């Protein structure tokens, strides 16, 4: 027995949680993500970077905490703690936004870890990977928003900031900035989600309402033995249901699972797309169309322009304390307001 | 016997150990004044 | 069914189990407890006291704006505190 | 023999290619009326004056729009929640002027998918099946009563539900925002991790059951010959499913009942719902987000920004452009 | 199968599939080589990144005279 | 400086304190 | 020179059909309003 | 505008009429197992 | 010319809609 | 071994939680964060 | 000609040796003592 | 309104020949048998 | 040259439909 | 309920080029009065 | 483009022309 092999045998033992060789890279990558943002949350500021309180030492409490992103200054630095930067003092690392940096790359190859782990079990067990192949819409989006998306802008600072109201804002930023609601890629994100979410409440609720009885008791989760062969609810009755009620139905367990993988990962992967042309602010921001024709006919309006308006509210109203290195002074006078507001 | 120290004790500790010691640092907080 | 692990509700309504952590969970608290109430979290992560956010007759952000001169940057604004 | 009770056997029928059903006799008129007007308006409908200030909003496609921009626009602030149908018109002209047919439409379909859920409890009687599919359609049901009936009850007005269109339904989402906060609320949070989640475990059952599928086919033809409809066996190992999750994580975060696991599947996202489609009903009387604009301020009383007052720069941003030209008066209380 | 005269001539770079060295062969030293490479590039990634500085390394475009 | 043994001190003790329990069982 | 053993027929069923002509056309109502833009 | 509104009376009275009547004309009976 | 095309696009929607539930292939037992 | 019941042990660690976060709820009205 | 990010280069560098041989070290420790019996 | 005129033929052949290619497929599955 | 627009979906119009057609009844006589 | 008049259908590859090439060269003719 | 259409098709009809040559059915006595 070499020793590559008995330390595979360790690895690889059955065991309350299983560790495996994707286990070296996952279980310290994870953890230093997650300790990072408890870390920052619960004691580190975002003054220095932002202008912003943003620990529970300062006074916030759990909606808005963040681990925010680096200064603009910093561009796409590493903000490695031995980097020129912080020159490794810690206490400086932080107040620079280093720990972003830190959970954003220990997390992304925390990700790689758990793909990696799903790949390791699935074929210690003999099963199939689609559960790897379905993690692959998760790391889609989180490289694509959260790396890709500010390596295309001017730094990190206009990432997602680790934080419930962080990622508000986020959201918030994307609309008046990016009209991000008027792009397909996102609009085909959102009919993967909802649309899965349907699929999952809808296939949930033909089963519990299709069992077969196989129990006298009331509780009808008794009368399941994981070793049975026999379905446990029926797909004929389940079918003509749907088919009397809808129109179509599935007929095919099979395909029914598998397009409950396809739908949510196709459109996660869809979202992905178009942030990476936000990255580059390659935006569906505009019809030209429409906007011809409303520089000519001020009596044209549609709801289009109507939120075009509502964009050019949130840029100007939320930019300077936004993005405060950019010294943005708007005297009362040049901010857009309706009548009254 | 049932071993004490496993890997799985390890695991619960990484996790609980700093948990309650932030839980303090916390609790400490609601008492601070500006 | 079983790793050979001890199971946790054996553990956890075990004499012993309480002996230990009757002890060693108050102590962290109050370690955690007292990380904060000596100010030392302050010291470690930079974070600001109630009042050392501005200057007295200050609202301007101390906003770092190099890359490379950063850390000084930070430290001339703590100075300007003193 | 009887005319009524043949009637009735045919309304009942199981063998109707579509149950129709005693729902069905309300479902089907009140769903064509809805469709056929809701069609006919987005193609061709003229101007709405949905403010009541006399500034019409151009939704259908031949006057200037496409899919994307075309809406049927609510009716005019000046009905506020009056009725008003056609016959309350003096002529069609002034009906589509003032938005009539959006009131047409949504009382139309709420009244039908009312009956469709009807229905559903309905035949799943017929079948004998056990009836709570109704009960998880009660949750998309409840959030369109949100934003078509409950949001204009509360704010005193149908020119503040929800558009039908697809940028209409943008413009009501950040109006939304500016004067509810809805980011900031536990019940919207909580419709996030009904669909996020929802999403999520969709994904993960059909990647399990998929990931177990039992040998039945070659490398040749697609996997899902491998089942047949009505066969007795299942088609997937469930021991071998779970025996991966919860190595994945740990044994006792895995399902091995069945049962167990497609009912948590059916109640995460329905409960998520619920509470987004109760967060939109309650917010319709201002019992609004969480409000911690300038909660924290310093020893002196400087006000020290936090991601919640950036987000406040954004809503307020919202607020004041929002029908620019329909407020006289300095706080928008409706 | 047919044969071609390019076909004979090719014959020999064709004839060992499936053919091994025993056990991990040259394995440590390939795994060396990765080491030395993954160091080189995180050097050439950190001179991009600005966050390797050297003597002489303007990176910028008046690196171009 | 002096704050840091004051936070150190209960986790020592406790951490001690388990060595004292526990000894005699992790042995075997 | 025999003939190529390879070959295999290719299948659609009818369902396989409707659904992925419902894909095309509903991918076409969403973009189209951009391509004319 | 007064023929449309008694059209509409009449066409909405009729349905609900049938829903009323329907659901009145013994369907707990109507299922396939117990008919009492 | 564009709303043409959007309202056939639609219109073969609903012809497919048509087709699929009254012209399906049907589910067979066994 | 199994000396203090479980029960006893839940309603004891709920308790335990339920002052915490009560704590953290009565410090969003104190102090920092209270907007005061 | 050896700058300070330099030497903070071979700084990480020798960190990062030292944390994997040490966490190797130990992993191949353990799974020596601790054999599956077969 | 002036819009793209390629729009057209985009959105055209967008359509039809993904959907000639399904149809070439599911016809000669029937003809199978 | 000022040519007419229509003039290319008509080409395009006119070669691919027909040839479609055809295209579909050769393949299906193939395959029985 | 099977209908005994439905008969298959058949186009040989050489129809195929015939009729391709007849469409081709008709395209080729008049696109050119189509552009105008 | 009507420069790209008549060459286009021009271009296709080349290609049919390999096709009907050297891939006709080929003429089988019997
Ligand atoms: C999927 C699987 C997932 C697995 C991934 C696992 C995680 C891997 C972790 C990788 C970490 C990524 C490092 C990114 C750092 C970066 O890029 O940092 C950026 C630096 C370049 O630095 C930037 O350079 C910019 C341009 O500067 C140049 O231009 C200026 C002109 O005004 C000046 O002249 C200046 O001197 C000159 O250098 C500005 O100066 C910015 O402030 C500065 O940040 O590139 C460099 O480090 C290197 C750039 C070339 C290498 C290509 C990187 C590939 C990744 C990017 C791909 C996405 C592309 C996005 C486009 C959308
Ligand atoms: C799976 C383990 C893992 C992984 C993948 C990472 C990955 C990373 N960490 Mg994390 N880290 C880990 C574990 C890990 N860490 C652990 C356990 C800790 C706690 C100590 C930390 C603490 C930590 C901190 C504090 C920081 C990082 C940082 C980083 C990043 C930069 C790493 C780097 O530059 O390496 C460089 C080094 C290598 C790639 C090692 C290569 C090995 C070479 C080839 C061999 C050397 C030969 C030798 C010297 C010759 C011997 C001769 C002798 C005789 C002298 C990266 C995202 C930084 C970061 O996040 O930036 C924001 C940062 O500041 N890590
Ligand atoms: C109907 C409403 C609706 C719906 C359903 C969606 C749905 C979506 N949006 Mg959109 N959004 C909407 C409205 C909506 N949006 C509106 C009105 C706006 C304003 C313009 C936006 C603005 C917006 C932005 C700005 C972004 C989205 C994004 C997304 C996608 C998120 C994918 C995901 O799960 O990320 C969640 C994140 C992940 C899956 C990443 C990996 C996460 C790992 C696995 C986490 C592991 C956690 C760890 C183990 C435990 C942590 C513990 C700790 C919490 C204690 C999804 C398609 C994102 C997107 O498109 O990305 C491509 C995005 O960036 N949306
Ligand atoms: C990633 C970001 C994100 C995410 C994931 C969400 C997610 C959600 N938001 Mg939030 N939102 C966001 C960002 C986000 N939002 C931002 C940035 C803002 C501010 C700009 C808002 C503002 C906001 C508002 C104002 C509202 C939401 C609502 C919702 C929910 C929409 C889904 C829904 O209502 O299903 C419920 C299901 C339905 C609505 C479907 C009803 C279906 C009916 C019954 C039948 C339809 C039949 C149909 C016409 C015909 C089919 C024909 C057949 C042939 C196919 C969901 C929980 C909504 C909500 O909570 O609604 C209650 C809501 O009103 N959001
Ligand atoms: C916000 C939404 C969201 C979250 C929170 C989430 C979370 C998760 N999904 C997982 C899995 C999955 N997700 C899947 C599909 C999806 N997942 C989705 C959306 C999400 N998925 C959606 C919408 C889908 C549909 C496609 C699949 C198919 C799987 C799985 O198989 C897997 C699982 O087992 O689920 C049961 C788990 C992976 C655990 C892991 O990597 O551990 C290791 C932990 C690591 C590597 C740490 C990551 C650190 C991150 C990247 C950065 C730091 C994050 C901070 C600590 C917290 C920030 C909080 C603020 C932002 C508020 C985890 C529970
Ligand atoms: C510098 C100095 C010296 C410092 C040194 C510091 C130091 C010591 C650092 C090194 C640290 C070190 C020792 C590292 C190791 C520590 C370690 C082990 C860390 C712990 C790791 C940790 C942090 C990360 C893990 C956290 C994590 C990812 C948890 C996620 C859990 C989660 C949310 C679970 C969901 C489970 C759930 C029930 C989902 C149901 C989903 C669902 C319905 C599935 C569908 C489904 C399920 C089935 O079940 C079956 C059957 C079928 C059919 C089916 O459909
Ligand atoms: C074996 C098990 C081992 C343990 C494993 C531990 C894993 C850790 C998991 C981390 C969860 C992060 C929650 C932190 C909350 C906290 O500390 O708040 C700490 C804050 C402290 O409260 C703040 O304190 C400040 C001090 O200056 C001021 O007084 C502020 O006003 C006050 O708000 O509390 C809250 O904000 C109020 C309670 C909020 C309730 C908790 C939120 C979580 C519940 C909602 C669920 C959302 C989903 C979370 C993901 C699950
Ligand atoms: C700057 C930071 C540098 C980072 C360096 C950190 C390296 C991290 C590696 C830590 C690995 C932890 C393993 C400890 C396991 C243990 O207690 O077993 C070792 C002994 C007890 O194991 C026993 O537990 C065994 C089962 S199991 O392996 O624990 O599953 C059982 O077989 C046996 O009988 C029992 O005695
Ligand atoms: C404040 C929130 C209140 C929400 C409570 C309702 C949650 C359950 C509803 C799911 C609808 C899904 C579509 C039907 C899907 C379906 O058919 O379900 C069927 C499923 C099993 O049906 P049985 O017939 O076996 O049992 C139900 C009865 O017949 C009693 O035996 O029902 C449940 O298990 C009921 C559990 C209630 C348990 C107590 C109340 C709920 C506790 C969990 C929620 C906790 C807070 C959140
Ligand atoms: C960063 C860093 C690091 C690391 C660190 C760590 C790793 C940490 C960790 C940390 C941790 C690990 C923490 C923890 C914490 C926790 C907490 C703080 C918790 C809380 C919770 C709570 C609050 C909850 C509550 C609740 C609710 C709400 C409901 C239900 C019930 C309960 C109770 C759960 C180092 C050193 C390397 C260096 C560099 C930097
Ligand atoms: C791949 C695993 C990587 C592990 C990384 C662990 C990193 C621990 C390093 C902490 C050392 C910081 C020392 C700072 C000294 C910097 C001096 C200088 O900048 O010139
Ligand atoms: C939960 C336990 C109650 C939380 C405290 C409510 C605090 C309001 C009164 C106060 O803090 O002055
Ligand atoms: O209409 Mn629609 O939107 Ca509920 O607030 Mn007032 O009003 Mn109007 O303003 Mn803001
Ligand atoms: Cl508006
Ligand atoms: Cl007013
Ligand atoms: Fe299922």
């Amino acid at each position: 027995r070499g020793w590559f092999d008995i330390l595979d045998d360790w690895l690889k033992r059955d065991r309350f949680v299983f560790v495996g060789w994707s286990g070296i890279l996952l279980f310290p990558c994870a953890y230093l993500a997650l300790g990072g943002w408890l870390t920052g949350t619960t004691f580190v500021t975002s003054w220095y970077t932002h202008g912003l309180a943003s620990s529970y030492l300062e006074g916030c409490n759990f909606l808005t905490v963040a681990v925010s992103t680096p200064a603009n200054s910093m561009g796409h630095s590493l903000l490695l703690l031995w980097g020129p930067e912080a020159q490794g003092d810690f206490t400086r690392w932080c107040q620079l936004g280093g720990l972003w940096t830190f959970i954003a790359l220990h997390g992304a190859f925390g990700l790689i870890g758990f793909m990696l782990r799903q790949f390791e079990i699935a074929r210690l067990v003999g099963v199939r990977p689609y559960n790897a192949i379905a993690f692959s819409a998760p790391i889609a989006v989180f490289v694509s928003v959260f790396l890709i998306y500010p390596l295309g802008q001017s730094s990190w600072f206009f990432a997602p900031s680790f934080g419930v109201a962080a990622i508000f804002r986020f959201l918030l930023f994307f609309q008046g900035f990016h009209n991000w609601t008027l792009n397909p890629f996102h609009m085909m994100g959102v009919a993967g989600v909802l649309g899965g979410a349907l699929l999952c409440a809808i296939h949930g609720a033909t089963v519990e309402n299709t069992l077969f009885q196989d129990g006298e008791g009331a509780s009808t989760f008794r009368a399941f033995n994981p070793t049975q062969a026999e379905e446990t609810y029926s797909m004929v009755t389940a079918n003509r249901f749907w088919s009397q009620i809808f129109g179509i139905a599935f007929s095919n367990k099979r395909w029914l699972h598998f397009f409950m993988l396809f739908v949510p990962v196709t459109g996660l992967w869809m979202s992905a797309i178009g942030v990476v042309g936000l990255a580059l602010n390659l935006r569906s921001y505009d019809f030209i169309s429409q906007e011809i024709r409303a520089a000519e006919d001020p009596e044209f309006e549609t709801f289009y322009t109507k939120n075009l308006l509502l964009n050019e509210g949130i840029r100007a109203w939320m930019a300077p304390q936004d993005q405060p290195h950019e010294n943005f002074v708007f005297p009362e006078e040049v901010l857009p307001r309706g009548n009254a507001l | 016997s049932y071993p004490i120290f496993t890997v799985r004790w390890v695991a619960v500790h990484t996790l609980a150990v700093p948990t309650i010691f932030f839980l303090g640092a916390i609790a400490a907080m609601q008492f601070i004044q500006r | 069914g079983t790793t050979g692990e001890r199971p946790f509700s054996d553990i956890i309504t075990s004499v012993r189990y309480w002996v230990i952590h009757s002890i060693t969970i108050p102590a962290l608290f109050i370690a955690g407890w007292l990380f904060v109430s000596t100010g030392l979290a302050y010291d470690v992560f930079g974070t600001p006291r109630p009042d050392s956010y501005y200057a007295q007759e200050q609202r301007s952000i101390p906003l770092v704006t190099d890359r490379f001169e950063a850390k000084q940057q930070v430290e001339t604004f703590l100075e300007q505190l003193k | 023999a009887n005319l009524w009770e043949r009637f009735c056997n045919w309304v009942t029928s199981t063998d109707n290619r579509l149950y129709v059903g005693w729902f069905g006799v309300i479902m089907i008129p009140t769903l064509l009326a809805a469709t056929i007007c809701f069609v006919i308006a987005f193609i061709a409908a003229p101007p709405v004056d949905i403010d009541g200030i006399r500034e019409p909003v151009s939704g259908s496609l031949l006057y200037g729009n496409n899919i994307i921009t075309g809406a049927v626009v609510p009716s005019s602030n000046a009905i506020g929640l009056h009725f008003y149908p056609i016959w309350e018109a003096a002529s069609l002209d002034e009906w589509l002027y003032n938005g009539g047919p959006y009131q047409l439409i949504i009382f139309h379909f709420l009244l039908g998918a009312s009956c469709y859920m009807g229905r559903q409890w309905e035949l799943s009687y017929r079948l004998g099946m056990r009836p709570w599919i109704c009960v998880a359609y009660s949750a998309p049901l409840a959030s369109a009563f949100a934003v078509f009936l409950i949001y204009p009850i509360g704010q005193g007005s149908f020119s503040d539900g929800m558009p039908l269109g697809i940028s209409g339904t943008f413009n009501f989402m950040i109006v939304f925002q500016a004067e509810h906060n809805i980011l900031m609320h536990p019940f919207h949070q909580l419709g996030v991790a009904g669909v996020f989640g929802g999403a999520l475990f969709c994904a993960m059952h059909g990647s399990l059951v998929t990931s177990s599928l039992i040998r039945e086919t070659t490398e040749t033809e697609s996997a899902n010959y491998g089942y047949k409809f009505g066969q007795e066996e299942e088609t997937y190992n469930i021991v071998a499913a779970h025996g991966y999750f919860g190595r994945l994580i740990f044994q006792y975060a895995s399902f091995n009942n069945s049962r167990s696991l497609h009912f948590f599947l059916a109640a995460w996202p329905v409960v998520g719902v619920w509470f987004t489609a109760l967060g939109i009903s309650t917010m319709a009387f201002n019992l609004n987000g969480f409000n911690f604009n300038h909660s924290v301020i310093d020893a002196k009383g400087n006000v020290i920004n936090t991601w919640a007052d950036i987000i406040n720069r954004a809503n307020l941003g919202m607020e004041v452009m929002h029908e620019r030209n329909a407020h006289n008066f300095p706080l928008d209380l409706a | 199968a047919r044969r071609t005269w390019l076909g004979d001539i090719l014959r020999p770079l064709n004839s060992e599939y499936g053919k091994v060295a025993p056990g991990w062969g040259t394995t440590p030293l390939m795994a060396v080589f990765m080491g030395l490479f993954l160091v080189f590039l995180l050097i050439i990634l950190e001179i991009y990144n600005s966050t390797l500085i050297l003597d002489g390394v303007n990176v910028s475009w008046k690196a171009l005279g | 400086d002096w704050r840091v043994l004051v936070v150190l001190l209960p986790v020592l003790l406790a951490a001690g304190w388990a060595v004292r329990n526990i000894l005699p069982y992790a042995v075997k | 020179m025999e003939p190529n053993p390879n070959r295999q027929p290719v299948e659609l069923n009818r369902t396989s059909l409707y659904l992925g002509l419902l894909l095309i056309l509903v991918l076409a109502l969403l973009f189209s309003s951009y391509f004319f833009n | 505008m007064e023929t449309l509104k008694i059209t509409v009376y009449i066409v909405v009275t009729f349905f609900v009429l049938l829903f009323v009547f329907g659901f009145l004309s013994g369907d707990p009976a109507r299922n396939p197992k117990r008919k009492d | 010319m564009e709303t043409i095309t959007y309202v056939f696009i639609f219109a073969c929607i609903i012809a497919l809609f048509f087709f699929a539930i009254f012209f399906r292939e049907p589910p067979r037992i066994t | 071994g199994g000396r203090i019941p479980l029960w006893i042990v839940a309603t004891v660690a709920g308790m335990g939680v339920i002052v915490i976060v009560g704590l953290f709820f009565y410090g969003a009205y104190a102090g920092l964060g209270s907007s005061l | 000609t050896i700058t300070p990010s330099l030497k903070g280069f071979f700084i990480g560098l020798l960190s990062g040796a030292v944390v994997l041989g040490l966490t190797f070290a130990v992993l191949i420790a353990i799974s020596q003592i601790d054999k599956v019996q077969r | 309104m002036e819009v793209n005129q390629l729009g057209l033929i985009a959105t055209a052949l967008f359509v039809l020949v993904p959907s000639v290619f399904l149809i070439i497929l599911y016809v000669q599955t029937e003809s199978q048998q």
